[PDB]
């Protein structure tokens, strides 16, 4: 008779829990980059994790930092899924 | 009619609904924040490909932690009635948890909280996305070859 | 040339960051008893985020809480998918 | 050969992989916490399901910190390079970020750092899956009605 007052959210991080979160001034943030991209190639024909799935492997595989400060060098990032959702999710109908 | 499966949330409704994109570039003095050069490029991306999507999408620049509360409480206030979603993204600095207005912090779960099954009805049993594009911490991946 | 070290990670939470994880002594805990009937009734059929959406759902509208302590009566849980993956995973091949 | 999609992971390696539960229901008294009646029916529901689903599923009980550590440690150590995945269950008592041994909390972070794709070469490019069954915290959620 009741849900969770916390059910159906999606919370897309750019990156994991506790980790920097990389942007390019030029092409914009790896993430939005790809989550953008991605969207705009399969919003029509995957569920929405399945998409997000994508997006993981595109920033995972695609980016790597590259900086003067070797501390801040040749760094990777991963994105972050969480799902609260009781439903698959089309963009679509 | 036939047998009935409720595997996937309804989206038909005749508006897909709001995409609030709030992008934080400069940030105040005091702070100690620098700027987020390029970010505009993300604002300008989300709009257009959510705007394809059928979503009616809000661009919001540069807003204090007040305005950002003030701005998710309104939003979450409006009748969602006739719309099947809801979406926010978030640019700016950030830490584990939070997201940063132009002078001060902003806790994420004062914002999503706004949007709770039982404080915004009209988007009960609808998704609600939150995209966060923020750093969530200090840590660097080294990665691994393969 | 490289993958992020936090990559092809997925956590199942039982509930959301911040809350209590409910456990009927008897039929044992609410996720794990949802987890466990969904892989039986789609671990052959479905992708494991599918799955996982299910386990919400069915934790989300199937159970609430019983107590004679108003503190700890009719609650309700939402279980928690953080996906790190870059893949869909499907447990048969 | 034709196209050649790489969408979803390598399942069909000779073996699906280890799957490891960690079943505690006695807690040292110090600890002032509570056993946790009704988790052996938890254990061996789990047991059952992967073992359909072809998993070496290796259960353990009532682990202190130092024993999980030791666990993980000597499990991420192992040749994975013919399994196709790794899978560990933890049930328990548990705060945000933590699960507890028997006689003292133990970070999640330490328990999958063994396993990240730098550490654990055998798994890397495989996901690793953590299912856990533990508190996050003390919130309650007092739902909606629909
Ligand atoms: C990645 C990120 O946003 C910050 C950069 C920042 C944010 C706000 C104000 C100044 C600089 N980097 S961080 O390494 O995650 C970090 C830097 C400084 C503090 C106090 C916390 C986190
Ligand atoms: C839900 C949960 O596991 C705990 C119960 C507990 C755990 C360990 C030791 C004693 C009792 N409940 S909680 O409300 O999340 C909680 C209770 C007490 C502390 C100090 C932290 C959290």
């Amino acid at each position: 008779h009741k849900i969770p007052v916390e059910a159906d959210f999606l919370y897309a991080y750019s990156t994991a829990p506790g980790y920097y979160s990389w942007r390019n001034s030029k092409d914009g943030s790896w993430f939005i980059q790809s989550l953008c991209a991605m969207l705009k190639q399969y919003a029509d024909k995957l569920e929405f994790m399945h998409i997000l799935t994508r997006v993981n492997r595109k920033v995972a595989t695609e980016f790597e930092s590259f900086s003067f400060d070797a501390t801040f060098h040749a760094k990777k990032q991963i994105p972050c899924i969480v799902s609260m959702l009781t439903k698959e999710l089309y963009f679509y109908h | 009619s036939g047998i009935s499966l409720d595997n996937s949330y309804k989206m038909d409704y005749p508006e897909m609904g709001l995409c609030i994109i709030i992008n934080n570039k400069n940030f105040h003095k005091s702070t100690g924040m620098t700027s987020r050069s390029g970010t505009d490029v993300d604002a300008a991306n989300l709009r257009e490909t959510f705007r394809n999507l059928k979503y009616e999408v809000r661009n919001k620049n540069d807003l204090t932690r007040e305005e950002i509360v003030e701005l998710m409480r309104d939003v979450s206030k409006e009748d969602h009635s006739k719309r099947s979603s809801f979406v926010c993204v978030l640019l700016s600095h950030g830490e584990e948890g939070i997201i940063f207005g132009t002078n001060g912090p902003v806790d994420l779960k004062k914002i999503t909280n706004f949007f709770r099954g039982d404080r915004c009805r009209s988007l009960t049993g609808k998704p609600k996305l939150f995209i966060i594009q923020a750093c969530r911490g200090t840590e660097l991946d080294c990665g691994i070859e393969t």
